[PDB]
């Protein structure tokens, strides 16, 4: 009566769409988490920057005067 | 008169220099400076400040928790570790709620050490061991009342008869198995070797004399039914 | 070439259409499972470690903000 | 006219001063009545219902409303024997001394209660070591029952062991009596029966030998007859 | 038809290319970070600090609370062994009673 | 005159009192004060010197670890002792510089050969 | 050709386009995340704090 | 001048009013600080003292609750159990002595039967066996057996002698026939 | 008479000198207290560092940092020589 | 010639010698306080001097900047730099 | 003026000149010491700020005795 | 029937498109795996930094624990050395503290 494969493809294609949709949703959720982390990590580099600055500054001070003692 | 007034002025000044007090060095000052003064001094200070514990003794007194790399007392009674670490933990949790850090960041464990070390210097009412026990056994009234009894000689238990009244029950009244189980959990809470040898000696005493006694008891029961049988016979 | 054989080729193209759709389904499902069960839990554990990181060094943070008014 | 104007100006100044001081006096009296009411409430909280009207001071709020041709004096509000320093103040110090001696009596009552309290811990303590001695005697009584009924059982069992061994010995003695009597009687009867059987056997043997003698005599007679007849 | 198919193809190609680029960039960024994290930031905690106050307090508890508890426990256990020894004597005496009664009664 | 004499006499004896007071203070209270503050500042100098020492060693370690190459060498040294820990000589820095010198001698002989070419 | 199949491919195209957009967003977020991790988490906090700790360790061990 | 006198009267009345109000105000303030710092403070101390009184009374009541329905009930029940144990050991000793006297009565009764009835009858059986049976009836039976055996044997021997005599007579008759 | 009139001024100036000395020593005591608490704070932090270092192990801390440091500068120079040499080689190959 | 001064006068004169001697004493003590050869002669104490003053205190001061001022300066530089990219972003927007 | 009185006058004059030179010396020395002490205070004034902003780590008695 | 060649052509074009889609999906698979590995190693680096960071928390606990000496001792114990007023004694160290093996090896 009708080409047997058509319905199969239909069903198969339907499944494709479904899981792809889930893919979408999954990916979207990932973005949300990712986004949150970045804002929640907006403090960390701040600390690091100061720490970096601090380290650099002390080394500069250790060249300003010759109090730099030799390593061990 | 001016010379007299200058005289009283300088007298007040000299009294003032008499009253001046310069703050003496404190604790960590002394610790770090003596631990960095001289090689003999640094060795003596590193010996005084941090003494290595006997691994046997530390194992006998403390649970060591390698998965979290923590140390706690075996009985579970809170110490300075429990107070300090729990305070740090709920500080961390409060900060996770966005609450700001507290000032000073370093807190001396004042009250916990107070309420106990002034008591030591002077040296619900049950001590820590029985409290931890009652925590560790189940809520069975028999075992809890046995604990009550051995804590104060005898337990004031309430009569099951319709005449509700309080009556005393002594330690010998509970079965020997229950008191032996109490002693077993006790020596489990204190793995110290003297207690272990006391327990295996006493439990081997039980396993010979009382277990042989129980065997003889069932056997006399059977032999006494034999006595009744022969008495009916003649 | 042939006629019965060209109908055979017609059925053939049907066949690799079908199996190609099967492969597409399988690969997309594997990608979905990879995202759901592996990548997102790793992002979550990374969040946990970053929480511990920012959490432990916070006393430096209070010391810094008490003077720098940041 | 200079004196008239000067005195009128002084009158006006003293008038405004009088209104100000009268307003201040009314405010003082009102807050005084508030304080007296508060003190009365506080005393009544202890059961001492102080009469509010006794301590309150009454001043006419329309006293200054009269014309200034009429004089106003302290004796009008507070005649002799009734001024604040005369009656009200002295009465309030008397109330203060009454409260003070009430405080002394209450402190003595508190000290008596503390002494009764210490004596009560004394009685409790005495009755408590009485209780722990009595509990010691009760535990000692349970233990003394234990070993007591137990050693009573021990000696009672000992006497019944002795009884049962000696009952067994008497049973064996009675069995020995019956066995020995039966054996002796059986031996006597067997010896008598053996004597009777031996008598019978020897008598039949005697008869047998006599019959054999008769047979021998008959044989000899027959042989003699045969020899002689030949 | 072919418009939608080619649109899907080009979309997937874009995703694949961007993913390739992001993976390559991630690898390049991670390599020095991974190298640094592997070697010197390795840290092992061997000891945990324990104040001597709690050690001496545990010793004091063991010697003045648990020690007296085990002393009274031992004394009461010795009287317990005494009581079970007694009932062993009572049980053997009931045994001799029952055995002798059996013997005499069976004998007669 | 006599009254002026008594006046100056009491002036002088009270003055003598207060100078004995000030010298007593200057011999007892002042020297111990300056000694105490001096000792405290000496201890502060020692503490800060220790701070500079740890900071200097930290800066040296930071400079050493800032190099990616040293990181590579310590990494494959770890890989090696996982492979085999006995051969310490396999992964050393002095063997590294020796092989570098061999490479440079090969380089320079290549350059001189090419110059001859 | 089957109109149902045509609409199926239309839906597929829409889904793949939104998938491409979401993946590009994820790429941006991941790149920023890598920047925080490699440049700050190990770049500055890790390096500086390890320097402090190891230097103090060496200093105190030399004074055993 | 009349206005001057009237205004002077007004001024003196004003001055008297002002000084009266001032002295009343001063007295009011003085007695007010008396009330606040002395009378009201004394009442506050009195209230604190009666609060201490109530605390002491509550402690007293609680200590009597610990005493009768607590400690005295404990003494009552402890004495009840002790007295129970005391009548119990009384009845225990009573039963012990009753069964002890029953037991020793039983044993000495059966021992008396053993020693004064069993033992004499054993001795009687013994002498009856030896003196009367063994040395007597059994011995006389054996003696009669031996005597009868001797009589039978001598009769048998005489019978055999008769046999021999008859045989000899036959042998002699054999020669006499010649 | 003039003797006491000339005694008065040097007593006055001695008095002002001594009272200003009193004030100076007061502020000195204040500074000393500030320095003492500063010492205590830094000493507490240092003692924490020391206690932690006496219970933790860092398996990859070098020992001969002198040799490592001279070696890394020498190596960095050698790579610089490598870059200029290879640049010259490529330049002559291109030309 | 033996000067026959009045004996209140003589006692006052002895007051002058005794006051003289103890002012020399106080001068000696203050000289000791300001004495600059501390530990340079036979002695073991320290005198108020650059040993405890400007020489000493600036030696502490040059190191104290490591903990106090440098820490604040680090965050101050961070704030300045943050304002720097804020201005840069504003310029990019404009 | 009597000869003994005149001698006593010259004696006071000489000794008072000695007091004058001595007090000049004392005031010079005291002024020097005081200026040095002022300089020490001036250099030490800065330490108060750093001490305060570093007490936030561990103060002890400032907070411990606060609970007392 | 419909002209066969048209559907044949359509089927081969969908064939080619489908094979290309399968190839692109396999590529997506491999890239996802590589991405997850990258995220895993970044998480490992962060964990290592956390291990490096726990030392500060431990330092804070050590200081808090050892600070008990301050209220253990008394005021009269402090005047040691130059602070002894004029008219061996356990210089005031903090609360004495002990170590315990924690790595599981004794």
């Amino acid at each position: 009566m009708e080409n047997p494969h058509e319905q199969v493809q239909a069903n198969i294609l339907s499944r494709i769409i479904g899981n792809v949709k889930r893919l979408n949703e999954s990916v979207a959720i990932l973005n949300q988490e990712l986004v949150t982390i970045n804002n929640r990590n907006k403090n960390l580099e701040i600390m690091g920057a100061i720490c970096d600055n601090y380290h650099s500054s002390v080394q500069f001070n250790l060249e300003a005067t010759n109090n730099k003692k030799p390593p061990l | 008169e001016s010379l007299d007034r200058c005289i009283d002025d300088i007298n007040r000044a000299v009294d003032s220099m008499s009253t001046l007090y310069f703050k003496p060095p404190g604790i960590f000052h002394n610790a770090i400076l003596q631990g960095a003064s001289n090689k003999a001094s640094i060795r003596k200070d590193i010996t005084r400040l941090i003494k290595d514990c006997n691994h046997d003794e530390a194992y006998l007194l403390f649970k060591v928790n390698p998965e979290k790399q923590s140390v706690s007392r075996r009985d579970g009674k809170e110490g300075v570790f429990d107070y300090v670490i729990k305070r740090d933990t709920d500080m961390k949790r409060n900060r996770r709620l966005g609450r700001p850090g507290e000032k000073p960041i370093i807190h001396v464990p004042k009250e916990v050490y107070l309420n106990k070390d002034r008591l030591d210097l002077n040296n619900n009412s049950s001590s820590g061991t029985f409290k931890a026990l009652s925590a560790v056994f189940k809520d069975d009234p028999q075992i809890q009342r046995l604990l009550y009894a051995l804590e104060n000689g005898s337990v004031l238990m309430e009569e099951e008869s319709n005449n509700q009244r309080r009556k005393t029950i002594f330690v010998e009244d509970f079965p020997t198995d229950l008191i032996l189980k109490v002693m077993a959990e006790v020596t489990d809470l204190w793995p110290l070797t003297e207690f272990k040898q006391d327990y295996d000696q006493l439990y081997h005493n039980y396993e010979q004399l009382s277990s042989k006694l129980r065997f003889i008891k069932k056997e006399v029961l059977l032999q006494d039914d034999r006595l009744k049988t022969m008495s009916q016979y003649h | 070439m042939d006629s019965a054989s060209k109908e055979e080729t017609l059925e053939k193209l049907d066949q690799e259409i079908t199996v190609n759709l099967q492969k597409i389904d399988s690969n997309l499902s594997f990608c979905f499972h990879k995202i759901t069960q592996d990548i997102i839990p790793h992002v979550a554990t990374y969040s946990e470690i970053c929480e511990r990181i920012m959490d432990s060094t916070e006393w430096l943070g209070t010391m810094f903000q008490e003077t720098g008014l940041v | 006219n200079i004196q008239s104007d000067k005195l009128t100006s002084s009158i006006k100044s003293r008038k405004l001063e009088a209104e100000g001081i009268f307003k201040s006096l009314l405010d003082t009296l009102r807050q005084y009545d508030s304080s007296i009411q508060n003190l009365t409430r506080s005393r009544s909280q202890l059961g001492h219902n102080v009469n509010d009207s006794s301590l309150k001071i009454n001043i006419s709020e329309n006293l200054l409303d009269r014309d200034f041709h009429e004089g106003i004096s302290y004796e009008q509000l507070f005649p002799k024997g009734s001024g604040i320093n005369e009656s009200i103040k002295k009465s309030i110090l008397k109330l203060n001394d009454e409260i003070q001696e009430r405080i002394k009596t209450i402190e003595k009552d508190n000290i008596t209660l503390e002494k009764d309290i210490k004596n009560l811990k004394h009685d409790i303590n005495e009755k408590t070591q009485i209780n722990e001695k009595l509990e010691l005697e009760l535990s000692e009584a349970n233990s003394k029952f234990e070993l007591s009924k137990q050693e009573n059982e021990r000696l009672l069992v000992a006497q019944r062991i002795e009884i049962e061994k000696m009952e067994k010995k008497i049973n064996d003695s009675n069995l020995l009596m019956k066995t020995k009597i039966s054996d002796a009687e059986e031996l006597v009867t067997s010896t008598e029966l053996k004597l009777e059987e031996l008598k019978v056997d020897l008598n039949r043997k005697r008869y047998k030998l006599h019959q054999q003698v008769i047979h021998v005599i008959d044989i000899t007679s027959k042989f003699k007859i045969n020899i002689q007849s030949s | 038809m072919t418009d939608a198919l080619e649109q899907s193809v080009l979309a997937l190609e874009g995703t694949v290319s961007v993913l390739k680029d992001s993976v390559e960039s991630l690898k390049c960024a991670n390599e020095p970070s991974t190298n640094l994290a592997s070697t010197m930031l390795q840290t092992k905690r061997v000891f945990r600090l324990v104040p001597e106050y709690d050690v001496e307090r545990s010793k004091l508890d063991l010697i003045e609370e648990v020690e007296p508890l085990v002393r009274t426990l031992g004394d009461k256990l010795r009287k317990s062994m005494g009581r079970m020894q007694r009932e062993l004597d009572t049980l053997q005496q009931t045994y001799e009673l029952n055995d002798l009664r059996l013997k005499k009664n069976i004998s007669m | 005159t006599t009254q002026s004499l008594l006046k100056e006499s009491e002036s002088l004896d009270k003055i003598t009192a207060m100078i004995k007071n000030v010298t007593a203070a200057l011999k007892n209270n002042l020297p111990v004060y300056v000694n105490q503050v001096h000792e405290v500042c000496k201890s502060t100098n020692s503490i800060l010197d220790s701070w500079i020492n740890i900071h200097s060693q930290a800066g040296y370690i930071h400079k050493l670890m800032s190099d990616q190459t040293y990181l590579k060498l310590i990494n494959d040294r770890l890989h090696n002792e996982n492979v085999n820990t006995n051969d310490e000589d396999g992964s050393t820095l002095h063997n590294v510089i020796a092989l570098k010198k061999k490479e440079i001698l090969d380089l320079r002989q290549k350059l001189e050969n090419r110059k001859g070419e | 050709m089957n109109a149902n199949k045509q609409r199926q491919y239309n839906q597929l195209a829409h889904e793949l386009r939104e998938l491409q957009t979401n993946l590009q967003e994820t790429t941006k977020q991941l790149d920023i995340m890598s920047k925080q991790c490699n440049e700050n988490l190990v770049g500055q906090l890790g390096k500086v704090h390890g320097s402090w700790l190891i230097g103090s360790y060496i200093y105190y061990m030399e004074q055993m | 001048k009349k206005t001057l006198d009237d205004l002077t009267a007004q001024q003196k009345n004003l001055q008297d009013t002002v000084t009266t109000f001032e002295t009343i105000i001063s007295e009011l303030y003085d007695v007010l600080r008396i009330i606040s710092s002395e009378v009201q403070e004394s009442n506050r101390t009195e209230t604190e003292l009666v609060g201490l009184k109530q605390n002491l009374i509550n402690n007293k009541l609680k200590l009597m609750n610990v005493l009768e329905t607590g400690i005295m009930y404990k003494l009552e029940i402890l004495q009840e159990q002790l007295d129970l144990q005391l009548k119990n050991l009384e009845k225990l000793s009573q039963d012990t002595k009753e069964e002890s006297r029953l037991n020793d009565t039983k044993l000495m009764d059966l021992q008396i039967k053993y020693e004064n009835e069993i033992k004499p009858k054993i001795d009687k059986t013994d002498i009856f066996i030896q003196e009367e049976l063994i040395s007597g009836k059994i011995n006389k039976l054996n003696d009669e057996i031996k005597q009868l055996q001797k009589d039978f044997e001598v009769e048998v021997k005489e019978i055999e002698i008769e046999y021999s005599l008859l045989s000899g007579h036959i042998n002699k008759y054999m020669n006499e026939m010649l | 008479n003039t003797i006491q009139q000339l005694l008065l001024p040097k007593i006055r100036e001695l008095s002002d000198s001594i009272i200003t000395l009193d004030s100076n020593f007061t502020r000195l005591n204040f500074i000393h207290e500030s320095l003492a608490d500063l010492n205590e704070s830094l000493g507490s932090l240092l003692y924490g560092i020391m206690s932690n270092s006496w219970c933790v192990e860092f398996s990859q801390a070098p020992h001969d940092i002198q040799d490592d440091l001279i070696a890394i500068k020498q190596l960095k120079s050698l790579e610089d020589e490598k870059n200029n040499l290879v640049m010259e080689l490529s330049n002559m190959e291109r030309g | 010639m033996e000067h026959n001064l009045s004996p209140l006068q003589q006692e006052v004169l002895d007051k002058y010698k005794q006051l003289s001697l103890d002012l020399k004493a106080l001068d000696e003590t203050i000289k000791e306080l300001n004495y600059s050869q501390h530990r340079q002669q036979h002695s073991q104490q320290e005198t108020v001097s650059p040993d405890e003053i400007l020489q000493e205190m600036r030696d502490i001061e040059v190191k104290i900047g490591l903990v106090g001022t440098l820490l604040k300066g680090s965050v101050y530089s961070l704030i300045l730099q943050r304002k720097q990219e804020q201005e840069s972003l504003g310029s990019n927007s404009k | 003026i009597s000869t003994t009185d005149k001698y006593f006058i010259e004696q006071r004059n000489i000794v008072l000149q000695e007091i004058n030179e001595t007090m000049n010396s004392i005031l010079n020395g005291l002024n020097g010491l005081n200026i040095s002490l002022e300089s020490s205070i001036a250099v030490g004034r800065e330490f108060q700020s750093v001490s305060d902003l570093w007490k936030t780590l561990y103060d002890g008695l400032e907070s411990l005795s606060d609970e007392a | 029937m419909d002209s066969i060649d048209e559907q044949i052509a359509i089927k081969r074009k969908e064939l080619q498109s489908l094979q290309k889609i399968t190839s692109l999906t396999d590529g997506l698979k491999i890239q996802l795996t590589e991405l997850n590995e990258q995220i895993k190693e970044m998480g490992m680096n962060a964990d290592s930094v956390a291990q490096l960071m726990n030392n500060w928390d431990s330092i804070i606990n050590n200081i808090s624990q050892a600070s008990l000496g301050l209220l253990q001792y008394a005021e009269g114990d402090y005047e040691i050395g130059p602070w002894k007023d004029s008219k061996e004694d356990l210089v005031p160290l903090p609360e004495t503290m002990v170590r315990i093996r924690v790595d599981g090896n004794e």
